[PDB]
């Protein structure tokens, strides 16, 4: 994972206030100046602040930026709809070799309806590709809300990674997200298993989907 | 004004080399750096260095010293990223960047130019030509899901209907996920009552126009 933490989502309703933290090393965030960006698709990454807590011109004031010790954080005090993009905390850090380090992103949304959990479908594969000598596990993820998740699977009770490819979360019709996992197995991997499991953490929690041959 | 625009979208097979640009205008090019960094799919950004407009020299973060390099037009106020023998994890989208020179005195060459970002240039390392999908049926009282995996096709877009389009109550076209190879995959799902599964008739068709592909396929349990 990335060298600093961020959480993947935060959330609130419109006014209200949230944090997100940045937790490093002493030879990065707490020794060193840190900026905030925020990324909203279609635009190119913006400065949000510097220097812990400078607003570059144009940048609102309920935004507001901090350090302490090894962590930095950034409020947003009154969420309001332009608000929601991806947030990414960044630090020279002076122990690798000297690099500046980032975060590995904050998902921001104001809510405009309840959370909601994902339903999660896991399809095994078919006749006809295992008739074709190959093999692909599909596990579909639909209506969660914040959308993030974070997509394991695991062969048996092993976690795997490779052969999986996941794609990021997509808006759907109803505002809610979607999201695909695909494991791919040889036919003999998928056969010599006695189940796979594909595991979905949304906001902290994780649903398991589990298909058997 | 601080502007950076850069080169258009890249497809390279592996091994192969890229070169991306970034324009810059606004200001005075060789009073201050260029910044470079990049972001893998799901990654958090990665610094890749910088470089000297004045006197030219590079500076490389570890992890990007060897098959990239910084250089530089001055006459035409361009950087350029080139990357040699391409890999897999090269795939991603490599950003210039620079200060708002504004608020930087007369002159800056360092690592803090990271004030302003170009828009970005995606760089995909595949060896993908032109391909229609393998189409595979997705099958497992309350709801259940059936589907076609519509697998391994170049390039986007694929169509996707279910009995000719008759059917549209509870589908779901999921968008493509676009694996190491360069080949896009994606998924169509049909949410259902359990009762329906075998014992009701249900096609998805299939449509991948650069390959002149139609497929319509029939899905049943088990």
């Amino acid at each position: 994972a990335s060298v600093v933490t961020q959480p993947p989502s935060v959330s609130g309703t419109p006014g209200q206030g949230v944090t997100i933290s940045c937790s490093g090393g002493s030879s990065n965030i707490g020794s060193n100046p840190v900026n905030w960006y925020q990324m909203v698709p279609g635009t190119a990454p913006k400065l949000l602040l510097y220097t812990n807590n400078q607003r570059p011109s144009g940048v609102p004031d309920r935004f507001s930026g901090s350090k302490s010790g090894t962590s930095a954080s950034l409020a947003i005090n009154g969420l309001q709809s332009e608000d929601e993009a991806d947030y990414y905390c960044a630090v020279w850090d002076d122990s690798l070799s000297g690099r500046w380090v980032f975060g590995g992103g904050t998902k921001v949304t104001v809510l405009r309806q309840p959370k909601a959990a994902p339903t999660v479908t896991l399809f095994p594969p078919s006749s006809e590709e295992l008739q074709a000598n190959k093999a692909t596990l599909v596990c579909l993820i639909s209506d969660f809300y914040p959308g993030a998740v974070t997509v394991a699977w695991k062969a048996d009770s092993s976690p795997v990674k490779a052969g999986v490819e996941t794609t990021t979360p997509s808006k759907q019709s109803n505002n809610k997200y979607a999201a695909s996992s695909y494991l791919s197995l040889t036919p003999e991997q998928w056969k010599s298993h006695k189940s796979y499991s594909c595991q979905v953490t949304h906001e902290g929690s994780t649903v398991e989907k589990t298909v058997a041959p | 004004q601080v502007q950076l625009v850069q080169s258009g979208s890249e497809l390279k097979k592996p091994g192969a080399s890229v070169k991306v640009s970034c324009k810059a205008s606004g200001y005075s090019f060789t009073s201050y750096s260029i910044n470079w960094v990049r972001q893998a799919p799901g990654q958090g950004p990665e610094w890749m260095g910088w470089i000297d407009t004045n006197t030219g020299n590079p500076t490389y973060a570890q992890d990007f010293a060897g098959r990239f390099v910084f250089s530089l037009d001055t006459s035409v106020t361009t950087a350029y990223l080139q990357i040699s023998s391409l890999k897999a994890g090269d795939t991603a989208v490599y950003y210039c960047a620079t200060y708002y020179v504004d608020l930087w005195g007369s002159y800056r060459q360092d690592y803090y130019g990271m004030d302003v970002w170009g828009h970005g240039t995606l760089v995909t390392v595949s060896s993908a030509s032109t391909k229609g999908p393998s189409v595979f049926p997705l099958a497992p009282g309350g709801t259940a899901a059936l589907g076609c995996l519509v697998k391994d096709y170049f390039p986007e877009p694929v169509t996707v209907s279910w009995n000719s389009g008759a059917l549209t109550s509870g589908v779901h076209t999921f968008p493509a996920v676009l694996q190491s190879s360069g080949l896009y995959s994606l998924s169509s799902v049909v949410t259902v009552p359990s009762s329906s599964l075998g014992t009701q008739t249900y096609i998805c068709n299939v449509n991948h126009k650069p390959s002149n592909t139609k497929v319509d396929k029939r899905v049943e349990p088990k």
